[PDB]
């Protein structure tokens, strides 16, 4: 059974975290899950067409059970990890103001939202951390954008060249 | 005792001072300029004085849709084809207001001074007129007009096709996601100033000779509040000009907006104004060459000078590629005719001749084309022929740019036939120009978008269609057609009967 | 010319004849119903929901989107345009909400226009009738200039609250709802500096500058706590839905109502001052439109989500609790303003009685919705305390 | 309790009736034939406030239509 | 049929080629300004003027008239349709007059309409705020029911005062203005019951029904001598600008202001009523509303005619004389209801104080106009005389 909204695959990952009945678990799975399908830098593309939707029926199930563990200052302060909601926040953006470059300042954003992306760490430090991180990200990349060309650039990305074909 | 009342000036005097400082007093939005705190605003507007400037445009719009109009049976003595246009034009322009609201609210969050806050705040209540209005436009000539289907769920079934995915890019996206400034240069500096504004205006006037009034009643109302907008994009450049970051990156983040914008309303709208349209205004090839460089690259940018705004880099790369965007494009947007909501016509004798004499050399590669299709029956659901077979046939596979999401087919283009695949961690991508590659190249989380072909691989056609409900209320007519007469409708069986099956093109160089 | 050199289509001879003769004979379909695939809150489909609902270009991986696939382009750093990463809040669908008013843009306006030439006429007769001749001097430069003014900071600083919700909100009906919410609270902050500037015209040696109510907000002591809960409300929240709940739910009905409607709304009479109330009547007829959608948003579709009610419950009991006590402190400090009225203006028998009223109807109002067990004798005794 | 309320031009209408009073002079100024019932009724409840909005609904769709579509 | 069996000359092609084909070049005139002819009182003529000057058919014959002839069909007996003879005021040109808001139909009804709207917006906010909580329940049954209430048939009185001015009024200037000042009296009694009407619904036991405030008015002694002067205004007065200018420059503008500005307006907010002033705030716009409109008419148009000024005026004196004492005597019973309130809510000084503003303001904009000697101690002095 096929479809865009509606399909094998789907069902068979909804019984996949109904199985989940620990936040331990369940935040593991999530962090896996962004590990292996989102950001160009996944470990494969197999679920390119539902790992957005696929996701998010996981965050669910995490934030639920953070709900039903965590106290009110926790659920507030603190990661489903244990991890201290600040700490997280404040080193994050340290390592990145030390960033040499932003093919570094690329990685430490990239890698903090596949591992603290709520329901893992709160929602306030979260976007905190996105408004900060995503400034120093643009500052670095913005700095004489067109200097290298493109052939060069290729190198640099590291990307595959397949094709290239131009008139002019 | 003599009667005294005050006015939104007089209160507007004191708003400055509204905002104080604290700490935490900063925008939440990521960005590398610093906006002036004491910028000002032009407009010296309260939310009641606002409200009031506003009722009054919507009052004498209702009434003439309401009652005169509706008295003319206006929705109906329309052309087939621009009852059709307008499906789009006005359900795609929608998402373009509706996405402006929350850019806006990004900007309001990014001023600091109180006036400029308040400037982009009533862009925010615009852009949510101009949404209810566009939608009032699809919600009229779906009540009145010849043919509801489209009009009525363009919603959900835009989804569908290809054209709604670079929509989103200019219209959605790239109105909120990036630099609260990249997103401002996207929505105002860009698309307003060199797109929408004279846009709006000028879809009135194909609207009016196709003998649609509907939409110049509305439209027209919109146009009314495009000022307070300009000003906005102009003033936000003002802000950040003093802050030293600015030299840095304006002139890239501006360049990268003119090429965003461009790259989609420079095929997409000569498309819908030449080919959804029986009676013409003038050719496109000469409006654009107004917009982009007289108007907006002269005159525009031109005043932005003092403020170290420059030409973008990419302006004459644009109009190399212009010329022959719009016709190319068509003829993807044809040959994929059931992946759209609206009915689409082939040019008459009478068209072909104003193309060929505004484009010459436009029959020899289109008009011949369009002929074949239709001689082998293409418009004929007992045919068993859609387009799309015939670039197969002649092995010239159609691309989606994982950038713009613009459709290219550089086999067959009289325009720009670049193409650039590259493969990343597992992953192939197709490019159509220099730019955007860049934007992928040095930026690949920020365009992630699966196209068409990726989604739909290994899915039957009809099944894509039946699945996100492309079809009208009998449940067995399809939305879209390749002609706007009444008889002869295609179903979503002659489709079925195609068993035309999506491929991803560009697992070819595997 | 008289006929114009622009040829219609409508009206043009030549031009309508070849449109009419390409009209189909009928209607190619007979639903002509625009959103006839929404599900109605009601029992027909109002305009309010047809011109709304999913005009936000959403894919099903936000809980009720249409659409398909991830954003075209997103921020530096893979941030999505819009995504469920940007609020605690889960839901089945998005959409859900309405506003009982259902108001879309014309109304909206509409009802405002009004307002503000009803306004503009009740102050020119206002002025001519010479009513300003029975006003007490004292309330008016001490209480109006000073403490009412101040408090129009109060008002513009829950509305910038407003403004990462209009960006961040994940759907059309709660960004229309919460884009109107804010912006009452700024008309109301421009209504307090519109009587402070009509004053200004009928009274002589009368200052609008907010010199004055500026620095009782910002410097004051009894806006003290009220400023650092706005500042706190507005740059601290980053949760869109944690930012409107907390403003609209907690701080404005229980400190916003009592200083409103059981402070100016109950002395400003006694002092021979109708123009503020007149005022004041726009700000609560808002506070109880906001407070209609406030409640459809947050209890009707969220808290009693049909799947996600008890999470989205502990969620505000937990908003609930974090903001309550910046409220209750922003009412104590609020308290020390009595002991600067005239002698005999009002007893601790009746503020107390005002007290349990903000209180009561925010138990019955929002609390109880969410299952906040509150304490009203705690509450209002800590409230107290605040007393000269 | 406390559920938003209000009053309308019917609800006002009922007590139209009572408004008049007796009183020896009340009674009509121009010469008459005949004598109109005093206690005739009339069909439409109405009042000042509901009159002057239902006909500026009218005007509304009038003038707009006048000033906007059919001038252009 | 989608197209309608009608074959509009605008749209229709056959039908509009003839229609264009008949059409001039260019207009037959340049002169394209309805009312070109009409003596604009500003700059430029208004659409107020265009529209309403000379729509009534006068001859010469009657001041300013433009017509010639007798009237086609009088009365039985003679009387002419419209004549000099309904009123003893005298001059040059009766179409001189201008309501200085410039209120034809479309502008009047917009207002009065934002108004009904507003109004009721107000009322869902007050209700659902529960502000009735805090108002005094003796002032509530006693004072809105019964007598401001009984001051709905006073202002019902002086609206029927109107009916023979609509008909005998001499142009349209004055006939516009005239309805417009009856319908708005008319609203304000409606007003008073709309809010007893609405006490009704938020307040078990409360009686709408207007027998207790009419057994009041009928029979009562607060109200008696009030009444015998409305009774008089509006059925003993048989020229329509003695009714006009004896109920707006003299009964309404003495008595009227009293009891809604003075009274009500006044002593409501101390008994934490702030429902009735919502109401006097709409009955004093219009008031003001009307003093431009009359003081034009009888001081600006009238009272100072180049041809007939000093008759006019005598015969204005005459008038002001004439109901100057019925309206004292108003005043004077009105007195009585002071020793109704609860011990403490004013005092002789009070009250007094507020009489002189009503006198002096009287005098200032009416009495001053026309030359009236008004003796405001003598005149305070009489009334006083009604307190117990
Ligand atoms: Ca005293
Ligand atoms: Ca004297
Ligand atoms: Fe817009
Ligand atoms: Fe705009």
């Amino acid at each position: 059974k096929l479809g865009i909204h509606s399909n094998d695959t789907r069902d068979a990952w909804v019984n996949k975290i109904a199985q989940l009945n620990t936040l331990e678990k369940a935040a593991e799975m999530l962090k896996q899950f962004r590990m292996d399908h989102t950001t160009p830098f996944r470990n494969s593309y197999e679920l390119d067409n539902d790992y957005l939707w696929i996701e998010a029926k996981l965050e669910e199930k995490v934030a639920v059970l953070k709900a039903r563990a965590f106290n009110e200052v926790d659920f507030r302060h603190k990661t489903a990890f244990g991890e201290d909601a600040k700490s997280v926040l404040d080193g994050t953006v340290a390592k990145m103001n030390a960033a040499k470059d932003k093919w570094e300042a690329e990685k430490i954003h990239i890698g903090f939202r596949q591992a603290y992306k709520p329901p893992i760490m709160p929602v306030n430090y979260f976007l905190d951390g996105e408004r900060q991180l995503g400034t120093r990200l643009m500052e670095l990349r913005n700095l004489n954008y067109y200097d290298t060309p493109l052939e060069e650039l290729r190198k640099q990305r590291g990307v595959r060249v397949v094709h290239l074909q131009s008139p002019h | 005792r003599a009667p005294t009342s005050v006015n939104a000036q007089e209160v507007h005097r004191w708003l400055q001072s509204f905002n104080w400082d604290f700490k935490n007093n900063r925008t939440k939005y990521a960005t590398k300029y610093k906006m002036a705190n004491e910028t000002k605003e032009q407009f010296k507007l309260i939310a009641k004085e606002y409200a009031r400037m506003e009722a009054v445009k919507d009052e004498r719009q209702f009434g003439s849709l309401q009652d005169a109009l509706t008295r003319l049976n206006a929705g109906v003595r329309v052309h087939p084809k621009w009852n059709e246009t307008m499906k789009v034009v006005s359900n795609f322009l929608e998402v373009g207001e509706y996405n402006a609201i929350a850019a806006t609210g990004m900007l309001w969050d990014s001023a600091q001074a109180a006036e400029q806050k308040n400037g982009y705040l009533a862009q925010v209540l615009d852009e949510i007129r101009h949404t209810h209005q566009c939608a009032y436009v699809n919600y009229y000539f779906a009540k009145n007009g010849q043919d509801p289907a489209g009009h009525n769920d363009a919603r959900r079934t835009r989804t569908i096709g290809p054209l709604w995915k670079g929509m989103k890019r200019v219209f959605s996206d790239g109105f909120i996601s990036g630099d609260a400034v990249e997103c401002s240069l996207n929505l105002q500096l860009v698309g307003e100033a060199c797109f929408t504004n004279p846009l709006i205006v000028a879809v009135t006037e194909w609207a009016a000779a196709n003998g649609d009034e509907i939409t110049p009643t509305v439209f027209l109302s919109i146009e009314t509040d495009e000022l307070r907008h300009m000003a906005n994009g102009y003033q936000t450049v003002v802000s950040i000009a003093n802050d030293p970051a600015s030299a840095k990156y304006l002139n890239t983040d501006l360049n990268n907006a003119f090429w965003t914008q461009q790259k989609y309303f420079t095929p997409v709208l000569g498309m819908l104004f030449e080919y959804g349209s029986k009676f013409k205004v003038e050719p496109w090839v000469k409006t654009w060459d107004r917009w982009v460089y007289e108007d907006w690259g002269g005159i525009w940018i031109g005043r932005l000078g003092k403020y170290g705004v420059e030409s973008p880099r990419s302006l004459k790369d644009a109009k190399q590629d212009a010329y022959w965007a719009h016709h190319d494009l068509y003829l993807l947007a044809y040959a994929l005719w059931p992946t759209g909501f609206f009915r689409l016509a082939l040019p008459d004798q009478e068209e072909m001749e104003w193309f060929e004499a505004n484009y010459p050399g436009w029959y020899d590669h289109y008009g011949k084309i369009y002929e074949e299709w239709r001689a082998r029956g293409c418009e004929d659901p007992s045919s068993g022929f859609i387009p799309l077979m015939w670039f197969i046939e002649n092995n010239h596979p159609i691309y989606i740019d994982r950038v713009s999401q613009v459709p290219f087919c550089p086999s067959l283009a009289k325009g720009a036939s670049t193409l650039r695949v590259h493969e990343y961690n597992g992953e192939m991508h197709t490019f159509s120009d220099q730019w955007g590659e860049r934007m992928w190249l040095a930026e690949p989380e920020r365009y992630e978008c699966q196209n068409i072909f990726e989604q739909y691989e290994g899915r039957e056609l009809s099944e894509v269609i039946a699945e996100l409900h492309g079809l009208r209320s009998d449940g067995k007519t399809l939305i879209a057609q390749p002609h706007v007469r009444g008889d002869k409708l295609w179903t979503l069986d002659d489709i079925k009967r195609l068993n035309c099956v999506f491929k991803n093109p560009v697992k070819a160089f595997n | 010319s008289m006929l114009g050199e622009r040829r219609r289509g409508l009206t043009d001879p030549e031009m309508a004849a070849v449109i009419l003769k390409a009209l189909p004979e009928a209607p190619l379909d007979g639903n002509n119903k625009m959103g006839y695939f929404v599900t109605p809150r009601w029992k027909r489909l109002t305009e309010y929901e047809a011109l709304t609902v999913y005009a936000q270009p959403n894919a099903d991986w936000i809980a009720g989107g249409l659409d398909w696939g991830d954003w075209t382009q997103k921020f530096h750093g893979g941030r999505p345009s819009w995504g469920n990463e940007t609020t605690e809040l889960r839901t089945v669908d998005w959409f859900k909400h309405r506003d009982p008013l259902r108001r879309w843009h014309a109304p909206y306006v509409k009802d405002k226009a009004e307002e503000w030439r009803y306004t503009d006429r009740f102050l020119q007769g206002y002025s001519a009738d010479g009513q300003i001749r029975a006003m007490n001097p004292t309330w008016r430069d001490e209480f109006i200039n000073r403490y009412w003014g101040a408090f129009l900071f109060n008002e513009y600083g829950l509305f910038n609250a407003h403004s990462q919700g209009a960006r961040e909100a994940l759907s059309d009906v709660t960004r229309v709802s919460l884009a109107f919410w804010g912006f009452d609270k700024i008309d109301i902050a421009q209504m307090i500096q519109l009587e402070r500037g009509f004053l200004a015209k009928i009274v002589p040696g009368f200052d609008e500058s907010t010199a004055v109510p500026k620095a009782e907000w910002t410097n004051g002591e009894v806006y003290k706590s009220a400023r650092l809960a706005v500042e706190g409300l507005w740059q601290e929240v980053f949760d869109w839905n944690e930012s409107a709940f907390s403003v609209h739910a907690v701080y404005d009905a229980l400190f916003g109502q009592f200083v409103r409607r059981e402070f100016f709304q109950r002395l400003a009479p006694r002092f021979g001052d109708n123009l503020t109330p007149f005022f004041i009547n726009q700000a609560q007829t808002y506070f109880q439109i906001a407070k209609q959608g406030v409640q459809d948003l947050y209890y009707n579709c969220l808290g009693d989500d049909p799947e996600f009610s008890d999470y989205n419950r502990t969620v505000m009991r937990n908003w609930t609790g974090k903001w309550l006590e910046p409220t209750i402190a922003a009412l104590r400090d609020f308290m020390g303003l009595f002991a600067k009225l005239p002698a005999g203006t009002t007893d601790k028998e009746e503020i107390t009685a005002s007290l349990y009223r903000v209180v009561d109807d925010w138990i019955e109002d929002y609390a109880s919705r969410i299952d906040f067990k509150a304490d009203r004798d705690q509450i209002v005794k800590a409230v107290l305390a605040g007393l000269k | 309790n406390r559920a938003p309320t209000s009053v309308n031009a019917q609800e006002v209408h009922r007590w139209l009736q009572s408004f008049n009073w007796d009183f020896k002079n009340n009674r009509t100024k121009y010469a008459t034939k005949y004598k109109m019932a005093n206690e005739t009724k009339e069909q439409f409840k109405l009042i000042a406030k509901e009159y002057a909005r239902m006909e500026a609904v009218k005007d509304e769709r009038q003038f707009g239509s006048l000033q906007d579509a059919l001038t252009r």
